[PDB]
RNA sequence: AAGCGAGAAGAACCAGAAGACCAGGC
């Protein structure tokens, strides 16, 4: 998929901030690899935000 | 059966996806 | 196969015949549940998942 | 520790000397290179969370720092030129021309084949891309992926010349490691455990000032065990916190008794016996039972619940027997 | 390493107090009269003022990566 | 009212052809000094584009 | 599981109950079987992948039909440290309960009628007394005599044998503490003690809701009562002190 | 079976704490008074951080946290900010955030101590403590000739629940029945216990006698403020919370008991 | 709208039934979900019914409307399967007081009704 | 690894019901006010509110598990009173004791501001 | 293309291709370390 | 009830060591 592999930034919810990168995306929820935790969470993707 | 006496409006809808 | 071992902590909200496991754990193991009518939605809500 | 690349390092954020130390400790440098944090513990059962030698951890104190570490981990690998049949060569890997890719991605590395520091890893995660001449073709992938269920942050690469002269790198990730429940935590008298909840600042109990307990361990632990130096130790720190001074525990010293230890502390302010009235954090009524309470080194060991939690599913299996690996 | 920000108890800002408490030892100061001076009453403020080890300056006596 | 007619504009301006240009009469025809139909000015002036 | 499985009780059959943290979250009681403490632990866990398998394990290996042993015919498990503290400071007769105290505890009791029992002393003020509510706590009409640990052997024969002074001589009469301090003796592993009578007399399922209501009441009022331990209760009069010295001498 | 008419007496106030009695209340409602006080009172805390250059001994997660537990002023500002998380708006604006800066180099030989001082904010409202005009400033990391440190951070609204850098308090001795008279305690010895500051009773006397009728009132406090907000701001703030939450609870209250009416 | 519980055939006959449904409730959040160019009063400048209006708007698009009026808990509830959003079935979640249902539930029946003298009919 | 975000223990996750009723039959006049992401803070005072009222006969909260974020609350009533009725009356007087409290705190703070 | 690195000794910023043998242009020392990543790098202060 | 210009889809789309030894938790 495109998305897999950037770098999007969270823009809603309550992880709203949290810079990570895209390891699984689907047409509705992507997994972000948050950069500041240690641990991989699934958001929709009309919260992310694509960086560069 | 089942039908529809008068209906108005355009009907369906964007959301199914 | 599906097994696992983690340590282990007091839970005095639990009864005698309960054990807490983490979610990972939950979500690494998994039990072939066979499709009948009767969950036959809940099942396909969770392939759909 | 910055400099040395090792394979396994434990490195604590806010190392402290003990308040109560041995006039040993000056010869052993443990002032210079402390290995714990001094702790305000509450002997108390406080919703049974600590039973069965457990401890309950300030979900607060966690918050600002405390016993939080970090873990440096150091994998190491070489490009050999065992052959003119097939040698291995440090470069980011592509589909088109690689063999076996896991489907991990390797946009991470650069075209050199090395990941770059500060840049976030998790498990199965590809860090070093090298690649060996074959006889999707004509080269296969040998990279170095991560460790399972790792996820780190690259801290440094190193790169430099083996005996041999070839190519060889190393690079050391970085994890920081928050106490949580799991954690094993032990005192300087065997009494050690786990940390079996974290309540926050305001379910903690505390003391007529605003004093909560960094840690509560369970006063069943005491009896059997018999570690009275621990009681000893938390009433001789209480003294030297108070007082601005450290703890004199040497063995085997006449001029510091128990009894002396407790006039100290009783022209502080305190009851002589280190006990103190405590209030239910959840409801704020005081407790029938003056808590006991002080200052005591505790430690923090490498034995992390994130290092030892495994969980298998019809996953790989050996090739004799078409069971199941061994190992995390 | 560095003295830490806040208490971990209590969550007094302690920062701010290493080089003062420096300063006392080298004013001649008796640890319990410069944890005072500096108001730290609580004895979880004086445990964390009295049993830090600031290792920091000496990381800083190795050359950096970068000049 | 501005952004909706600004976002009927944009469907406007895609799917308009230049055909539509075609209507309209008496229409200035650069190319020859005179007024010129329409559909006349619009292909004398795609000719001299084109050439 | 925990290894090394030593008896049939070191590996029984768990319900799973999805919680946060990275860590197998075990009740109190059910740590004797296996012979685990919380000092750093692991125990391993088999999932079975079958209906067959399931039901063989729910009908055969299940705690509750784990509670009473074949080995030595009395209960493997039983109420443990501050569980079994609290309860015998509890089930003293000077215990008294306000109202919001008692509500509380009914609040953590989940064999619970939800009718409120006639306090023990009804003036001045409403007061409930510890054993009332464990009382309440007892399941079923079980019918259980055991004598506590501090209890004198010239009791039973001299007067008063009946209306123990120092609330010995533990006595449930049709599911009520009538009288008497638990102890181990009375909720520990021992033959005849009140979780075997709970086990013979009712239930499996009655037994594990009478674990599981213990240990939640009791923790409560021990979150209010509170236990400790340090140099205060280690340390003896001069008196104590002087007569040592002497005997050693 | 309605509710009471509490007072209140403050016995010293300060800009450091602030020492006051509430009486004719319940000790559940003055215990969660004091866990507002701990948990639920917001205030503007560093909460995000992006490293653009650290050069320094210590890591960038060790350097975000010690940047998270800076107290900023937040006075009068964190009524007016919302939560990042319910705001409309894209990763930040002023409305709920405030910006800050730091750009340190070590050039000279000496040790470049990296301060709170360094922490440059886009909103003069919105400062570290010690930079609000005595204390000296918290100190961030020690640099090294030819280190630098170049981070941008971003502050936010929070609450002690969300985590311990978001709470205004630095300890709230809460205390009751200085004289033990209800007995809520029990001392075996209480010869032995020292006398309470608030105790008033003759130094004969070790504890008041029982009171059978007695309830717990007569609450005494000492709010010590970290710096963020005033001491009596943060009194202020946690009642106008807790009444906040009360209200909103209501409101759902009443919306279920209308959902089956 | 307190409840609703449909059996439409297919998944667009169960939307146009639930959008139906929503304004016909004529809820705040129905009428907040509004959005874009919507006009009330045509050409003429005469009033148009608005209960129409929204009809014709939503049945147009109802993703804001779906997405702005709420999601509720939903047990496993036999043969009353939860409806989403997405307009994917969902056991344990599904738009507030609203139902789908397999039973095929499906009133024309002319019921004899006495008028008075001022009109008012009861049967 | 496990470890749950910090925002749980007060935000809702989604479509979850702050507070739900449930009508309890073992006894009449007796419901379960189970409040989602919410502690012993408003348990406390909800159970002594509810206590001071006379028509209330059992009033009283408990948290399930200190993981979860959940916490029950039990209220019965005498039969010519309601439960809902008890725990909205129980909460306008503390939203009165706290508006209240609020305001003589601040005439206070004047009075020793002041002199 | 150019894999700037770093030198132990004298922390010289020297430009090193694959296949060259690792070593200081500006004293020699055969320690290199990479230089930080250009990602962006967000930590949450918590 | 509303009602003021037109649409539809060429081509084709993964990896095993194994053994020994040492330290360590339980
Ligand atoms: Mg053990
Ligand atoms: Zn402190
Ligand atoms: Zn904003
Ligand atoms: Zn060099």
């Amino acid at each position: 998929n495109e998305l897999i592999g950037q770098t999007v930034r969270i823009s809603q919810g309550p992880y709203k901030g949290y810079i990570g990168v895209v390891k699984d995306a689907t047409e509705s929820t992507a997994r972000v690899e948050l950069h500041s935790t240690c641990q991989t969470i699934s958001v929709d993707r009309q919260r992310l935000t694509t960086v560069g | 059966a089942a039908a529809a006496a008068f209906a108005a409006a355009g009907a369906a809808a964007a959301a199914a996806a | 196969d599906f097994s696992a071992r983690t340590v282990i902590t007091p839970d005095p909200n639990l009864s005698i015949d309960q054990v807490g496991v983490p979610r990972s754990i939950a979500a690494n193991m998994t039990f072939a549940e066979i499709v009948t009518p009767f969950n036959i939605d809940r099942l396909q809500e969770l392939v759909r998942r | 520790f910055h400099v040395r690349m090792d394979t396994l390092a434990h490195v604590l954020y806010y190392p402290q000397k003990p308040l109560v130390t041995t006039r040993s400790m000056e010869y052993l440098r443990f002032r210079e290179l402390p290995a714990g944090i001094n702790s305000i513990v509450a002997i108390a059962s406080y919703t049974g969370y600590n039973q069965e030698d457990s401890v309950i951890m300030n979900r607060s104190a966690v918050d600002r720092g405390f016993f939080r570490s970090v873990f440096y981990r150091s994998y190491k690998e070489q490009e050999s030129k065992k052959g003119f049949d097939q040698e291995e060569v440090f470069e980011k890997p592509t589909r088109e021309t690689c063999q076996g890719m896991r489907h991990a991605i390797y946009d991470k590395l650069d075209d050199d084949g090395l990941i770059a520091p500060g840049v976030r890893v998790s498990g199965d995660d590809v860090i070093i891309g090298k690649t060996v001449t074959l006889p999707r073709y004509t080269k296969r992938d040998c990279s170095t992926f991560l460790r399972t269920s790792e996820t780190g942050i690259v801290d440094q690469v190193m790169v430099t010349l083996n005996q041999e002269g070839y190519k060889f790198c190393k690079i050391r990730v970085r994890s920081v490691r928050i106490p949580q429940i799991g954690d094993k935590f032990a005192s300087r008298h065997g009494q050690k455990g786990t940390c079996g909840i974290q309540y926050r600042q305001e379910d903690m109990p505390f003391t007529c000032e605003g004093i909560t307990p960094d840690i509560i361990i369970n006063p069943h632990a005491i009896p059997s065990r018999m570690t009275i130096g621990h009681l000893i130790e938390c009433l001789q720190g209480k003294v030297s916190a108070n007082k601005g001074e450290i703890g004199d525990a040497t063995p085997f010293n006449d001029a510091v008794n128990v009894q002396k230890i407790s006039n100290l502390l009783s022209d502080y302010g305190y009851h002589l016996r280190g006990n103190e009235v405590l209030y239910n954090g959840f409801t704020g009524r005081k407790i029938t039972s003056q808590i006991f309470i002080g200052p005591t080194y505790y430690q923090r060991l490498k034995h992390m619940v994130d290092d030892k939690i495994h969980s298998r599913a019809r996953g790989p299996i050996q090739i004799l027997n078409r069971q199941p690996m061994e190992g995390r | 390493m560095i003295i830490p920000v806040r208490c971990f108890t209590c969550g007094k800002i302690v920062g701010n107090k290493w080089e003062a408490y420096l300063g006392l030892l080298q004013a001649e100061y008796t640890e319990g009269d410069a944890l005072d001076a500096l108001g730290l009453k609580r004895y979880c403020c004086r445990r964390m003022l009295l049993a830090h080890v600031d290792l920091i300056e000496k990381l800083l006596n190795y050359a950096p990566l970068e000049k | 009212i501005f952004e909706n007619s600004c976002l009927e504009t944009m469907e406007i301006v895609q799917q308009t052809r230049v055909d539509k240009l075609t209507q309209g009469r008496q229409t200035y025809d650069w190319t020859l000094n005179r007024n010129q139909p329409a559909a006349t000015a619009l292909a004398n002036t795609i000719e001299v584009f084109r050439s | 599981n925990r290894q090394p499985t030593l008896h049939k009780m070191s590996m029984m059959g768990h319900r799973v109950r999805i919680l946060p943290w990275s860590t197998f979250r075990l009740n109190l009681s059910v740590t004797t079987p296996y012979n685990a403490d919380f000092d750093g632990d692991e125990m391993n866990l088999h999932l079975p992948q079958s209906l067959e398998t399931r039901a063989e394990i729910q009908e055969l290996a299940m705690v509750p039909r784990m509670i009473v042993t074949p080995q030595s015919n009395r209960p493997v498990m039983g109420i443990v440290q501050d569980t079994l503290t609290a309860v015998r400071k509890f089930t003293k007769r000077d215990v008294f309960l306000e109202r919001g105290e008692v509500m509380n505890l009914l609040m953590f009791l989940s064999t619970w009628d939800g009718k409120v029992p006639q306090p023990a002393i009804l003036k001045p003020r409403p007061l409930w007394t510890g054993k009332q509510i464990f009382s309440l706590i007892i399941p079923g009409h079980i019918n259980c005599i055991r004598t506590h640990s501090t209890h004198p052997d010239d009791e039973d024969s001299g007067p008063y044998k009946h209306i123990s002074p120092g609330d010995t001589k533990v006595v449930v009469e049709n599911g009520e503490l009538i009288m008497g301090i638990l102890c181990k003796k009375s909720l520990g592993t021992s033959a005849g003690s009140l979780v075997h009578i709970s086990y013979l007399e009712m239930g499996h399922d009655i037994t594990r809701l009478f674990y599981s209501n213990i240990q939640t009441v009791i923790n409560n009022w021990l979150l209010i009562e509170g236990h400790t331990i340090g140099i205060g209760d280690s340390i003896a009069d001069s008196k104590t002190y002087q007569d040592i010295q002497n005997t050693i001498k | 079976p309605y509710a009471n008419q509490p007072t209140v007496r403050i016995t010293e106030l300060t800009d450091e704490n602030v020492k006051f009695i509430i009486e004719n209340t319940d000790l559940a409602v003055a215990n969660s008074i004091r866990r507002v006080f701990i948990a639920e009172v917001p205030i503007i805390a560093i909460d995000w951080v992006q490293i653009d250059a650290n050069s320094s001994v210590l890591h960038d997660e060790f350097i975000a946290h010690r940047l998270g537990l800076i107290p900023l002023t937040s006075d009068d500002i964190v009524d007016k900010l919302q939560y990042s998380r319910d705001c409309t708006c894209e990763e930040f604006c002023p409305e709920c955030s405030v910006e800050f800066t730091l750009d340190v180099r070590c050039n000279e030989d000496q040790t470049r101590h990296v301060t709170s001082r360094d922490l440059i904010s886009n909103s003069p409202r919105v400062i570290p403590v010690t930079s609000r005009n005595e204390q000296d400033d918290i100190l961030i990391v020690k640099l090294r000739k030819g280190q630098e440190l170049r981070l941008r951070a971003y502050a936010k609204k929070g609450f002690g629940k969300e985590h311990a850098k978001w709470n205004p308090t630095a300890g709230v001795a809460f205390e009751y029945d200085p004289d033990n008279a209800l007995r809520h305690t029990v001392y075996p010895k209480p010869e032995e216990w020292p006398k309470s500051e608030y105790s008033e009773l003759d130094e004969d006397e070790s504890q008041a006698p029982y009171d059978p009728n007695g309830k717990p009132e007569r609450f005494y406090y000492n709010v010590e403020s970290c710096g963020s907000l005033r001491p009596e701001t943060i009194v202020l703030s946690a009642l106008s919370g807790l009444k906040k939450k009360l209200s909103d609870l209501q409101t759902q209250l009443s919306h279920e008991i209308q959902s089956d009416v | 709208l307190i409840q609703l519980i449909v059996s439409g055939k297919d998944e667009q006959s169960i939307a146009e039934a639930i959008i139906v449904a929503m304004v016909f409730s004529q809820e705040d959040c129905m009428i907040k979900a509004v959005r874009g160019d919507l006009n009330f009063v045509n050409r003429a400048n005469q009033r148009l019914n608005p209960m129409h209006q929204l009809l014709r708007h939503f049945q147009k698009d109802a993703k804001v409307l779906f997405q702005n009026w709420g999601i509720e808990p939903i047990d496993n509830v036999m043969g009353m399967i939860g409806i989403l959003p997405d307009m994917t079935p969902s056991t344990e979640m599904s738009l507030r007081g609203v139902r789908v249902s397999k039973m095929g539930v499906d009133s024309t029946e002319r019921v004899v009704v006495s008028i008075d003298r001022f009109l008012r009919v009861r049967d | 690894m496990n470890a749950p975000p910090a925002f749980e223990s007060f935000l809702l996750f989604e479509g979850e019901k702050k507070i739900t009723i449930n009508k309890d039959t073992k006894v009449p006049n007796a419901c379960l006010f189970t409040i989602n992401k919410e502690d012993h803070t408003l348990g406390n005072i909800i159970k002594s509110q509810l206590l001071k009222d006379p028509q209330v006969l059992f009033a009283g909260y408990k948290v399930p598990h200190p993981l979860e974020h959940k916490i029950i609350i039990r209220v019965q009533t005498t039969p010519d009173y309601s439960p809902q009725e008890a725990f909205t009356n129980a909460i306008t007087d503390l939203i009165s004791e706290l508006s209240l409290l609020e305001e003589r705190f601040r005439v206070a703070i004047k009075d020793k501001q002041e002199g | 293309q150019p894999m700037i690195y770093i030198c132990g000794e004298c922390h010289t910023e020297n430009e090193i291709k694959s296949r060259d043998p690792i070593r200081c242009r500006e004293c020699g020392y055969r320690i290199m370390y990479k230089k930080r990543t250009k990602r962006l790098v967000v930590f949450d202060a918590r």
